[PDB]
């Protein structure tokens, strides 16, 4: 009966969660972590990486 | 020796790296300071950069596991090489302000 | 080349200033790592095929 | 070496595997995560 | 990469004669690429003269010096050599040996390194 109200909560938190997951996307680079991409490559190519 | 350049012997060496789930054993030449906890500091654990608050942890690492990750899929647990323990990394205090 | 050797090195510190003066000219091509920063890393296992 | 021809020839048997044969693919540490 | 180029040769000559230039390379580069010479006339722009692959397989020459300049390579010294003849007045200029660090040459626009200027003067 209260499903509608419940829906709102499940609409927000889950959506937020998805955003966090998108933080772990390579996006075509060589590594997701920004530190490794700077401790393993020269400045001239790290910019385009 | 009278052959062309495209015939002379060339010595070739190939170096292949391995970054596996184990303490590296080919770490480069660098010093090692002491360990400080419960303070937002920079750190370098086996070449891994980052800033955070090293805190004592209680998660039971597997015998051959080296690093750890979180539900957000990023580094949050580190095993210290010299002294085998488990340390948790958490960003220090941080938030927005309003006037 | 048909029976190329393989050498395993482990449990040692590796300073790479040695391999900068080995010949008047040579090719140093690295995939994935830049040579300048290569000194400041920690590879877990490194294998040499000569 | 020493040889031996006391072998017995039989047709192969068969049996089910249930749900065995899962190994840790990556040995990083994860807790309460549904990995794929 | 860290490549150093040492140039040698040059001076004062008579028209129609022959002279001596050679460039050596040292250090370490990404790959075994091409090597060429660049001419700078006083008051003019810097233009290429030719380009030779490292393994002496294919040669490229400018239309203005074809059949008059040639470039070859050493077999035991890793030093590129070049020969010329029938020198004319316009050849008085500054020459630089340059290293191109790619396997296959497409055009002379991108130049990696430059050597010390070698001034050659021809007159009567
Ligand atoms: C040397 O390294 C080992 C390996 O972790 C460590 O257990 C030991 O305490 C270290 N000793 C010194 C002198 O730092
Ligand atoms: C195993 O093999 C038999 C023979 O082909 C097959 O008919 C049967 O369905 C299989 N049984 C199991 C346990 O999967």
């Amino acid at each position: 009966a209260l499903g509608k109200l419940q829906d709102v909560v499940n609409h927000n938190a889950q959506a937020l969660n998805t955003l966090v997951k998108q933080l772990s996307s390579k996006f075509g680079a060589i590594s997701s972590v920004l530190n490794d991409i700077f401790s393993r490559l020269d400045p001239p190519e790290a910019e385009v990486q | 020796p009278t052959y062309g350049v495209g015939h002379q012997p060339y010595r070739v060496v190939v170096l292949s790296f391995e970054l596996l789930h184990a303490p590296a054993t080919v770490c480069g030449p660098k010093k090692s300071t002491n360990l400080v906890k419960n303070k937002c500091v920079n750190f370098n654990f086996n070449g891994l950069k980052g800033t955070g608050v090293l805190t004592e942890s209680n998660k039971k690492f597997l015998p051959f596991q080296q690093f750890g990750r979180d539900i957000a899929d990023t580094t949050d647990a580190v095993r210290d090489p010299q002294t085998l323990e488990i340390l948790d990394i958490t960003p220090c205090s941080f938030g927005g302000v309003s006037v | 080349v048909y029976a190329w050797n393989r050498k395993r090195i482990s449990n040692c510190v590796a300073d790479y200033s040695v391999l900068y003066n080995l010949a008047p000219f040579f090719t140093f091509k690295c995939y994935g790592v830049s040579p300048t920063k290569l000194n400041d890393l920690c590879f877990t296992n490194v294998y040499a095929d000569s | 070496c020493v040889n031996l021809t006391t072998r017995t020839q039989l047709p192969p048997a068969y049996t089910n595997s249930f749900t065995r044969g899962v190994y840790y693919p990556d040995k990083v540490f994860r807790s309460s995560v549904l990995h794929s | 990469s860290a490549v150093q180029l040492q140039a040698s040769g040059g001076g004062f000559v008579q028209p129609g004669g022959s002279l001596r230039l050679s460039c050596a390379a040292s250090g370490w580069a990404e790959t075994f690429g091409h090597m060429g010479w660049f001419r700078q006339a006083p008051g003019k722009e810097r233009e290429f003269v030719s380009a030779i692959d490292w393994w002496d397989t294919v040669h490229y020459y400018a239309d203005s010096v074809k059949g008059r300049f040639t470039i070859s390579r050493d077999n035991s010294k890793n030093t590129v050599y070049l020969q010329m003849n029938s020198l004319r007045a316009e050849d008085t200029a500054t020459y630089y040996c340059a290293y191109w660090d790619m396997d296959y040459l497409q055009n002379s626009i991108p130049v990696d390194y430059w050597g010390q200027g070698t001034q050659v003067t021809v007159s009567s």
